[PDB]
């Protein structure tokens, strides 16, 4: 985890409520990946488990502070899936629930952090319902998610929903330029592909995934003028189908914006590719391709154990079929 | 011993329950007339009072002042049930305890006489989350329980319950609370708690909570937590990220004339202001509905938005009803699909751009 | 950092007796989390230990000679089991420390520490029957032998006996899913109306095992209320058995 | 006093009490009269149709002290402890706790023992479909031939989940769901027997509300009695179920068909003040629309009820061609499906009705 | 006044009283008379086909004072002790009861000890395919070199789950499911001997409903007698079979294709009285239509699963153009899509069938 500069005012807007004694026991933070919600949860937990706070901040070397730094605080709770799995089971939250019944070991607060509420199995959510609704005295909860709508309705009904607004685009561009050094168009592409999340832009740049984006761009430079989208297979099928499909769908979206002329698009680093996509493709075909790409990305994200390669190959074959004249194109309905 | 609005204002008598009169009347008359079932399933959406009504029924059933529809609230049993420390009221979470040994625990526990109260009451929450093993093994104990055992069930959705489970229990459907009932409850709570409030803020909070009082109280607590503990219109609007009719009307008039430049620029500006895309689509659908209203009957037009009725009437006049219906359907489908999009802004842009190509 | 809310300087054999009186009547992984433990209560010169699980109650109220403020805490099952595992039959003056959240015990050269269950134990006084009019006084060992004899054919999944109380004879009748009957008769001295009352023979046998006396007295009210069991010549500890439906 | 629940108090105790299920009643009575008592029975039906009660009645008939009679004859000791739930010959076994063969074997090794004061040791293995395949094949041998004193009564809801091998060695009896008239007749019996005043319309609504079982009908009747003060009325039953007055929804569908907007607006904003949930308004309208569609299919599909508005059903069927009915039903169904995402439930219902108006097949809304 | 169950009262006692399985009976007789009996015989058939009856008769042939032969005798000591189920060394084991390798090993520790009576120690294991792999391997290891007077009899409904290696150790017999003629004749003989009034059409209905199993035929005969007071007429069997009818989806497809609205309404009301889930009914209707399309593509698309209603399916495939099949499949697909949001699904399924009938 790491702290972010723009991230301070929200922390000040929550820790003040907690010092007033009127803070909700269950705070649900909605934030995109890389936004820094884990930073808020960890800092707030350190403040809560701190014995004598110093200006709503962790006070150096307190016994609570010492046990927080050591990571073995008896009254601190972390709920994360086992590293060999991506779901939080019934027993992981059940042990938390049954061991929360006892008093705080140090006589202070009892703070619980669920790393990602989206990963919670519906059974784990239903188990946590009772403890969220009526927690014992001096018990506080922290949940994080990309989108609260994906959560269980009765789960989020018991928590105060805080929102982490992404920083202004110019400020985010300045931060990215300070961290990584490249052209501003690449920074804009990363930001608008990351839905305004600069941490996700750092994650994209630091890894090799941006080079894979460049590879996909080249494969599209050959793919759209010849109707050879199947060749994009190797560009998409490397354990990152959601990300590559997101970039492709965003390229299609930018071409569609180029049709209904817009001042701003996402893929500003490749204007020529966007122009080629707009010129060589019918707008209805672009609609169908973008919708099918989004649906396939959703299916890849949702279903576990699915074959990425077969789905991407079928997607490419369907795009090829859509390219032919006289084909009936899908439209979202019902 | 601070408590948040919801639990701090949990109903304690049948007179403190907002709405749900159709089940409260039957419950009180069953308590008074001596007709008491052994199994009650209170089913409804979140934050409508299933747990509260179940606890009130538990209080009334075993009050030592006799089985009454109006529990005293000062007796030993009433206080112990209110605090949750009563032994004869066993509160079980079905998801937490869905196992063969837990079912056997229930089956051999129901055989012993109650320790303190008149009846041994089992309050199971989210009952639909039991396993089929647990449902089938608990059929008899819900069909013909002992004379001193009564069961209370509470599920968010009865459809996931076995139909044979539904057959052997008393179905209490809790309607989602009306906007006026919710707003009056917020007004009463804030007056009793000496918190300043504004009627517009209460209306916004009531509309934001989709007929659920717990959601209304959580949004209220958020409103107190932002803006020095006052429920004001500005604070509620900033918290909910809502926008007035001007921006949504400009968006709709841009979209209906297929002005891609204006629609895209307005969406960019809306993203810059950090507005709620879901709220933007909600205002879209509301304005389209009011356009169709004006189209149907000239007098069926709102009076609050008199400043923007000038363009409103013109747009309602110049657009066929079928096109308005198509725009409404497209925006509704986009709102439905919004959570599953790669980005919320990306999804709403998809919806609006699809609406443009009409 | 410790603020001793309640400090006992008590013989370790005394609390050994206290816990052994009420250890068996305890809840294991019960839904009611406050019952997964044992209540320590302090009233003047009297130390009380209460333990229940919804079917049994065991209270042991013993004077200690030292006056302390009234208090009530719940120590979890694991803590008291560990204490018994460590507690021995010696003369070391045990020292109990009661704080807001934790239990501590200085025992000779050992230290035992545990947390406390955050909850309120139910009032045992109302659990005890308020009209203990009927009295069955009989030798403890004879009752133990009779109950063990009647429980010979009782199954683990079906453990329960019916007591028929009459002018003098006490009848213990036991059935089984195999549908075979066992009956025992005792010459307990009694005077009252004939009655039939069913209890789990395991709980009654445990109650008798906790009573190391020559004879016991059972206090009874009616066929649907709980039954109290106590020493016929002492009032240091009482037990409550909730009847079973027939 | 106590007023034991209708289901518990009014559970059948004789073959002269069970309503419906004429086939299984005749089979049991005739077989007991002829003395051809099979050792394995499979009562299969939906919930609340009488499998458990009929099985208890058969067990009573088998072990009457007077003799082997078709119906449970003069209720002697055995019969009256059976009806009290006390064991004379009824080993009631939930199959969910004995799915494993390690427990089915324990069940089987106890069967070879004479019953106590009874002529049979009647096993009631309920929800028998919940057993495991290993357990099925384990108790297969005992099913094919049990001891003379052991009878098997298996009751389950879905016989398809059963293996065909166990299905072979069982008398299969399927219990049809009871008709609404039989349910209403039984409820009227109960209310006359309980000295509680009742209204015919309320009983008809309750009987329709139950989906073919009398358990749901009895639970609903208890809820309606609680809603009242020891009586059931049309007002109380309608408020309990939430169904609105058919005149309102029928006027609304009429106005939608006639393609007038003002009447639709008046009807909807009057229905707003009556406290009827909007989704049920849409459900009632869709139900009516399908009712007219079925009337179009055949005059057989009108309904014994809905007589107060049957003439208008027939008139709407005559006037409107099936294509328009299909269009209206599709529009209303799509609107109901879209309702959760509308700005307001009333907003969604109003927009759905206005959409049906705008795309009216014959009189669409005027366009500029 | 016995009136015992006709199933076991009429179990075969001599090999000449077994209906069908003629080749198996001939092979057993030839092995018993002239050849040396194989050390292990496995039986595989359908439910209620005769497997355990044949195995018990073979065990009776093995142990008898007349010697190891096909038709040994009547009312002898060993034959009677087997027929009464009281035979000592005729071990009867349910494989599902003893799938554990430990219980199987304990069972296979008994082969060494000599038989208490007769000549051969016969083991009869039912549903042998359910044995665990370790237990199955142990069974093969004890079957490779059995004692000179120890023999194994195995039965299973589905032999496809048995590993191929079982063929290396035991001689297998497959019993063919009885046709309508054999079942009808055997039921006629049983009724004639029991003095039960009956009609040939009632017997034909019973045999067709039996679906090849004679135990099913006997159970249905018992139910027909119980309901009909011994008078087994055509109408009684027809009505009581209609009470057990579950071919509703197929009849719905047939009537909807024939544009028979009243028939579809009667059948859907009957299905409602059956308390069948509507989503399952619609998905199995979709499956039936898909199967019709596939068997239209190629006659081999059908299997033995639908070998009960294959005649009507072949007729439907022959008579219905593929375009109508595609239209009906699309209509039912959209009906299933719109079913959850419809009113009470009893009428949603109705109106989906209405839309299907509209394509007339
Ligand atoms: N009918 C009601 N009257 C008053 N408050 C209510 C009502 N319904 C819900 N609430 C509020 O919601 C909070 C949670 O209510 P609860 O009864 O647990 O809803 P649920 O049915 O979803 O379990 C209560 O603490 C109370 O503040
Ligand atoms: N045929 C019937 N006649 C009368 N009452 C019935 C009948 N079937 C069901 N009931 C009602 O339902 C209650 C429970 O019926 P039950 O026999 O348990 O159904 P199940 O077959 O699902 O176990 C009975 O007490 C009775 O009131
Ligand atoms: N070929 C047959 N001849 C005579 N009776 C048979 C025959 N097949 C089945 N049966 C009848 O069915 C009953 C059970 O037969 P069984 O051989 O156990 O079938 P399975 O093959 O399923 O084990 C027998 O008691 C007998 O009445
Ligand atoms: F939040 Be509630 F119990 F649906
Ligand atoms: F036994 Be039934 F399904 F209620
Ligand atoms: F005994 Be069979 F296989 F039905
Ligand atoms: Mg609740
Ligand atoms: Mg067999
Ligand atoms: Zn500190
Ligand atoms: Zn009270
Ligand atoms: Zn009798
Ligand atoms: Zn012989």
């Amino acid at each position: 985890m790491r702290w972010y500069p723009w991230l301070r005012p929200d922390f000040e807007k929550l820790v003040a409520s907690y010092q007033a004694g009127r803070g909700h026991h269950a705070l649900l933070i909605q934030a995109l990946p890389g936004m820094g919600d884990d930073a808020l949860i960890y800092a707030l937990s350190r403040y809560l488990l701190c014995q004598q706070p110093q200006g709503h901040k962790s006070c150096g070397h307190c016994r609570g502070c010492q046990l927080m730094q050591a990571g073995t605080h008896p009254d601190y709770y972390t709920l994360a899936p086992e590293k060999g799995k991506n779901t939080l089971g019934v027993d992981a939250v059940r042990e938390v629930t049954e061991k929360l019944n006892e008093h705080a070991r140090l006589g202070g607060a009892k703070v619980v952090w669920v790393t990602d509420a989206a990963l919670l199995t519906d059974a784990a959510a239903n188990a946590l319902l009772k403890t969220l609704e009526e927690p014992p005295a001096e018990t506080w909860f922290f949940l994080a998610t990309r989108e609260p709508e994906r959560l269980l309705a009765t789960l989020r009904s018991r928590c105060r929903l805080h929102y982490l607004a992404p920083p202004p685009e110019q400020y985010a561009v300045t931060w990215l330029s300070r961290e990584v050094t490249m052209s501003q168009d690449a920074l804009l592409a990363a930001l608008r592909l990351s839905a305004g999340s600069p941490g996700a832009a750092l994650a994209l740049f630091q890894g090799d995934n941006w080079q894979a984006r460049e590879t996909l761009c080249q494969a599209l430079a050959y793919s759209v003028p010849s109707g050879d989208w199947y060749s994009l297979l190797a560009a998409l099928n490397h354990e990152q189908a959601p990300a590559r499909l997101h970039w492709l769908a965003t390229l299609l979206m930018d071409a569609l914006k180029r049709h209904h002329g817009a001042a701003q698009v996402t893929n500003v680093d490749v204007p020529g590719l966007v122009a080629e996509l707009a010129n060589h493709l019918s707008p209805s075909r672009l609609q169908a391709i973008l919708g099918d790409v989004c649906h396939i990305r959703e299916q890849l994200m949702s279903v576990t154990g699915i074959n990425r390669e077969l789905l991407i190959t079928d997607l490419l074959l369907r795009i090829e079929h859509y390219l032919q004249p006289g084909v009936v194109l899908p439209v979202p309905h019902l | 011993s601070y408590q948040v609005l919801a639990r701090k204002w949990r109903p304690q008598t049948f007179a403190d329950v907002v709405g749900q009169e159709h089940v409260l009347t039957a419950l009180a008359n069953g308590l008074s007339l001596g007709r008491i079932h052994h199994a009650y399933l209170f089913s409804g959406t979140r934050g409508v009072g299933k747990t509260s009504i179940a606890r009130l029924l538990a209080k009334g059933l075993n009050c030592e002042t006799g089985i009454t529809a109006t529990p005293c609230g000062v007796c030993d049993n009433c206080r112990e049930i209110e605090q949750g420390r009563f032994v004869d009221l066993i509160e079980i979470d079905a998801a937490s305890r869905t196992k063969v040994e837990d079912t056997r625990d229930l089956l051999d526990n129901v055989q012993y006489a109650p320790a303190r109260g008149r009846f041994k009451v089992y309050l199971i929450d989210e009952v639909h989350m039991l396993s089929r093993h647990s449902f089938n093994a608990l059929l008899k104990t819900l069909e013909e329980p002992p004379e001193h055992v009564k069961f209370l069930l509470a599920t968010t959705d009865p459809q996931k319950l076995p139909v044979t489970i539904l057959s052997r229990c008393l179905q209490f459907h809790l309607k989602a609370l009306d906007v006026e009932q919710i707003r009056h409850q917020l007004e009463h709570i804030l007056n009793e708690e000496h918190i300043a409030h504004e009627p517009r803020a209460l209306q916004l909070l009531a509309r934001a909570a989709e007929g659920s009082l717990r959601d209304a109280l959580s949004l209220t607590d958020q409103a107190i937590a932002s803006g020095d503990g006052q429920v004001s219109t500005q604070a509620v609007s900033a918290m909910l990220g809502t926008l007035d009719d001007d921006q949504a009307l400009s968006l709709v008039e841009a979209m209906v004339e297929a002005n891609g430049e204006r629609v895209m620029a307005l969406i960019n500006e809306a993203a810059a202001r950090g507005i709620e895309w879901e709220a933007l689509l909600v205002e879209m659908l509301g304005l389209l509905h009011r356009i169709a209203m004006v189209q149907l009957s000239p007098a069926a037009l709102g009076n609050d938005m008199a400043a923007i009725e000038l363009r409103m009437r013109e747009l309602a006049r110049t657009i066929p009803p079928t096109d308005i219906q198509l725009y409404y359907q497209t925006l509704l489908i986009g709102r439905k699909e919004l959570p599953y999009a790669p980005d919320r802004r990306m999804g709403v842009e998809m919806t609006l751009l699809r609406a443009l190509a009409f | 950092d410790w603020q001793s809310e309640v400090e006992f300087t008590l013989p370790q054999a005394t609390m050994k007796r206290l816990i052994e009186a009420t250890q068996f009547s305890m809840a294991h992984q019960d839904v009611r989390y406050y019952l997964n433990g044992m209540l320590f209560e302090t009233e003047g010169e009297e130390l009380r230990t209460v333990a229940t699980d919804g079917h049994r109650l065991a209270v042991c109220s013993m004077p200690i000679g030292q006056s302390l403020p009234s208090h009530s805490v719940i120590v979890p099952r694991k803590g008291v089991i560990e204490l018994m595992r460590m507690l021995d039959g010696g003369d070391n003056p045990l020292r109990v420390q009661i704080g807001s959240n934790n239990i501590r015990a200085h025992v000779g050269d050992f230290i035992f520490t545990s947390k406390l269950v955050d909850g309120r134990f139910p009032d045992y006084r109302r659990v005890l029957p308020k009209n203990p009019d009927k009295h069955l006084e009989a030798g403890c060992d004879l009752l133990k032998q009779a109950f063990a004899r009647a429980a010979i054919l009782s199954n683990e999944k079906f453990r329960g006996v019916r007591l028929y109380v009459s002018e003098n004879q006490l009848k213990i009748t036991a059935n089984n899913p195999e549908q075979e009957e066992a009956e025992e008769i005792l010459d307990v001295t009694y005077s009252g109306a004939e009655m039939e009352i069913g209890f789990n023979v395991s709980y009654v046998l445990d109650v008798l095992n906790a009573l190391k006396c020559e004879n016991v007295r059972m206090m009874l009210t009616d066929s649907v209320s709980s039954v109290q069991i106590e020493d016929a010549a002492s009032q240091s500890a009482a037990y409550v058995v909730m009847p079973m439906r027939l």
